[PDB]
């Protein structure tokens, strides 16, 4: 069987209320459990057959089942709650399916992204590939497109984007899109740009080098 | 105290055959069944196989059944997960599970409590890393490190003299198996010329310490 | 939760293949648990560890033996509910 989770990744304040949705593809009964795993350790256990509480875990914690529609609620938020909670159902042995996964990220201010460019280096370019860097910093929420313009005709297929987690001390994150290009490609052209289009910039910024 | 403890996992080369073993501590396998589940690296977690060594029934996922072959030995109180023929997407990290048996309470309780986890990657090759300054144009200047295998990485700037500012992306799996990260740091505009910002990377796997020096 | 068991307890009876036995006796265990949360719950770890021996068969490919082993489900099952039916 199938399990689906929802949303995929919320955002809420310390002190504020979380729902997370789960919803079986077909009847379990009342067999779902919910898990927290922080980042790099193994999942602990919250909720289990969908409605008690797991000894040992706080009690803002609680789990609701509808049908075949369930539901891990977060009375409060702490800052030792923010990590991904899975959910799981175990109607037999051999049939156990884990959820999507659901993270929850700490929620403030939107604050613009600043964008630069980095042109490949000419020790890079000895080896034979060459790879631009477009750089953003400290911008929230999470989603920001970062397209390549090459020549004004839209790169696709030959971008990495890598993005930080979020900061200790703002709560920021920071992205890193890489685009590669072959040495015999990079040569034909002359002019490169990636564009950054954010809540946090009325209009879409481009940052452009010619070389 | 109940904890499972998990060992084996390490570079393997694809096609090969790892022996992963789930030394449990504080309890009995005949009383709880054991099974395997594994993450892969920055995904959901996923099922793989069980034992009931009190009935020795055995069971495994529908993408691993024909390879995996998992045992128990209640004299050591250990359960064994021999992997034969690895592929590519096998890379994870494998836990030890518990779970009561039927009927009574200890059945709903799930997989309550876990092992620590070993890491399984089937690598083709390490080699060292490679790292490209990037030139700098508030300034940002960082050193690239592409194509080295396997992880860690550690980035310190001007032997770890420097840390405001600095980020260090989680490495990405490229194309041909290899991981590349880059790392950055923010400084201001008025003291890029006034110093050297020096990045140097250490490799443990490899033994490979590079020292580059970024310039405008 | 009874009408679940019946109905589902002919499918075994009919079903030639460890793809479907296995399939509805997940059903009919699904249904066994909730109904037991609903002597008498006692009555039912009986049957579940029925299903369990039975699940446990055809998951093995014995699609025969699977129908033979939930014969036995059917006694049991039958007797909850004379013993069901006369508390009620």
């Amino acid at each position: 069987i199938q399990m689906t989770q929802s949303p995929s990744s919320l955002s809420a304040s310390v002190g504020d209320r979380v729902t997370i949705t789960c919803r079986a593809s077909q009847s379990v009964s009342s067999a779902v459990a919910w898990y927290q795993q922080k980042p790099g350790k193994a999942p602990k256990l919250l909720i289990y057959s969908a409605s008690s509480l797991y000894s040992g875990v706080p009690s803002r914690f609680s789990g609701s089942r509808s049908g075949t529609d369930f539901t891990l609620t977060i009375s409060s938020l702490q800052p030792e709650d923010f990590a991904t909670y899975y959910c799981q159902q175990y109607l037999y042995y051999s049939l156990v399916t884990f959820g999507q996964g659901t993270k929850v990220e700490i929620k403030r201010t939107v604050a613009a992204p600043s964008v630069f460019i980095f042109p490949p280096s000419d020790e890079q370019l000895k080896s034979g590939t060459a790879s631009v860097v477009c750089l953003l910093n400290n911008f929230y929420p999470r989603e920001a497109k970062v397209q390549w313009k090459v020549d004004n005709a839209l790169q696709s297929g030959n971008s990495q984007e890598s993005v930080t987690e979020q900061d200790s001390k703002d709560s920021t994150y920071s992205l890193s899109s890489t685009l590669t290009l072959s040495k015999a490609d990079y040569e034909k052209h002359k002019v490169y740009a990636c564009e950054v289009t954010h809540q946090g910039l009325s209009s879409p910024v481009t940052k452009s080098f010619n070389r | 105290e109940v904890q499972l403890v998990e060992s084996g996992g390490g570079l393997v080369q694809p096609g090969g055959s790892l022996r992963l073993s789930c030394a449990a501590s504080g309890f009995n396998v005949v009383d709880f069944s054991l099974h395997w589940v594994r993450q892969a690296p920055g995904k959901g977690l996923e099922w793989v196989a069980y034992i009931s060594s009190s009935s020795g029934s055995t069971s495994y996922a529908d993408s691993v059944k024909g390879r995996f072959t998992i045992s128990a030995d209640t004299s050591k109180n250990t359960a064994y997960l021999q992997m034969n023929s690895l592929r590519a997407e096998d890379t994870a990290v494998y836990y030890c599970a518990r779970w009561g048996y039927w009927p009574g309470e200890p059945w709903w309780k799930a997989f309550d409590y876990w092992g620590q986890g070993t890491l399984v990657t089937v690598f083709n090759q390490i080699k060292g890393p490679s790292v490209f300054p990037l030139a700098p144009s508030t300034a940002a200047l960082g050193c690239l490190v592409k194509d080295y295998f396997p992880e860690p990485v550690t980035v310190s700037w001007n032997s770890g003299a420097l840390t405001s500012g600095v980020h260090t992306f989680p490495a990405v799996l490229q194309s041909s198996g290899l991981y590349s990260l880059s790392s950055v740091v923010t400084v201001p505009s008025s003291s890029l010329g006034t110093q050297t910002y020096i990045c140097n990377v250490n490799h443990k796997p490899s033994n490979t310490k590079v020292d580059k020096k970024v310039e405008p | 939760a009874f009408e679940t068991l019946n109905d589902n307890l002919k499918v075994i009876e009919k079903a030639d293949n460890a793809a479907q036995v296995k399939d509805a006796l997940t059903k009919m265990r699904a249904a066994a648990l909730d109904a037991q949360k609903a002597d008498f719950r006692h009555g039912f770890d009986i049957l579940v560890g029925q299903i369990d021996d039975a699940l446990k068969l055809a998951n093995e490919g014995k699609v025969k033996e699977a129908q033979a082993a939930a014969e036995q489900l059917k006694t049991t099952l039958a007797e909850l509910q004379k013993r069901y039916w006369a508390r009620t």
